[PDB]
């Protein structure tokens, strides 16, 4: 369960 | 740490 938010 | 910001 893993969670990846893209920043820039 | 779950959450995982990329840069």
């Amino acid at each position: 369960s893993k969670t990846f938010i893209q920043v820039x | 740490k779950n959450v995982l910001y990329r840069r």
